[PDB]
């Protein structure tokens, strides 16, 4: 999971 | 004009982004994605057109976040370029390009690349 | 590796980029354009990962250039997104887009996409 | 499936978008802008998954325009390649390239980069 | 120049593409992955622009390749956009956006953005 | 004026 | 394993 | 002209 998107 | 960048905005998937605007032309903030707490907190550096067209045109500026801060770090960096657009409800539209650090064999699949609008909530 | 990255880098076109990285992440130096009389030099600004992977990976990197200094300000911005690859051979490899400040009508023809490779000769 | 794409589609700009999907995975169509009228109209000609996966995921598409047609050419050609999504009201969800033919010395800047919604108005 | 486009070409990973420029702008052919057995090979279908400029400028095409045959089903659509340059050393330069089918939570990841250079070597 | 969009 | 290259 | 290239 990416921190820069939900 | 600096003063109009220079707030608290969010884009549609709940993302938060505060940005200051020096005189200079340069952009310091923080990112921030919507689980919200400390950190998912990141650091950002960009540069606007301190001195735009005028007309009803829009300011060019752009800022890169590389995924790395003291609880976890994505191997990645996005850079986002577009322009603030101000008025009634001011905007920013961008586009971003998404890069992972990856192994040679893998290189051609390494970048993303989408499209952001933040909306803005407070100075 | 990590540090590699600070010093002159050339593209394929023969724009010069000269860069610091600083030792938590942040990019700092100048631009400036073919023909290299002193102003075709623009600020730049960015970040890249401080701790890469012990894999054979690149380091991931970004960084942004706003068209405007003391001589001409052409309404514009760059922003560069690649990875960083130290070896004999050096190089960074990457995709950019250029932003213009345009009407509302024009927006949707408002951005360039392009690629660049960067090398130390 | 098929059906669902085939049909009558319109994006944020107001350009006209008009597909039928073969079951051998082939798309035909014409594509026009706003102003309407009979040459506004140029042939596309592109491909999408016939088989897609279930769940809620979206059908993966891809198509191409060449801007010349006999009133006018333009020099250039777009592709899109996107998403479409089923449902009360489907959308095709797109990014796009536009390259011109420029000489090599211009080459650099060749290629506009944008994103496109389409909305369905009829099959 | 116009129909030189009509060959086999190859890009830098090995990947080969067959291409048929028809008289009026289309492009039809197939596109196969590198290794080569015989269904890693795809369907391919684009536009070119048929009357190009007299000037000394490239010729404007795309084409579409949708990741699914006999064999395998990737859910994934590649579209290529660039332009062919005629010449002893002839070559398509070009961009492309691949995009996957997902679900409505992994869309904002769903497109990767890369480049490509097709010789006849 | 390109004809993809007004 | 993507289709598109090698 | 634009700055980026030559």
């Amino acid at each position: 999971c990416h921190p820069q998107n939900t | 004009a600096e003063a109009g960048i220079t707030g608290t905005w969010y884009n549609q998937l709940g993302s938060t982004f505060i940005v200051t605007a020096g005189a200079d032309g340069a952009l310091t903030g923080t990112y921030e994605s919507a689980v919200g707490n400390a950190e998912s907190r990141y650091v950002l550096t960009g540069r606007y057109d301190s001195a735009p067209a005028t007309d009803g045109s829009g300011t060019a500026l752009g800022w890169t976040v590389a995924w790395k801060n003291n609880y976890r770090n994505a191997h990645s960096a996005t850079t986002w370029s577009g322009q603030y657009v101000g008025g009634a409800e001011a905007r920013i539209n961008t586009q971003w390009l998404l890069t992972s650090g990856t192994t040679e064999a893998n290189a051609w699949k390494s970048t993303l690349v989408g499209h952001d609008t933040f909306t803005k909530v407070k100075p």
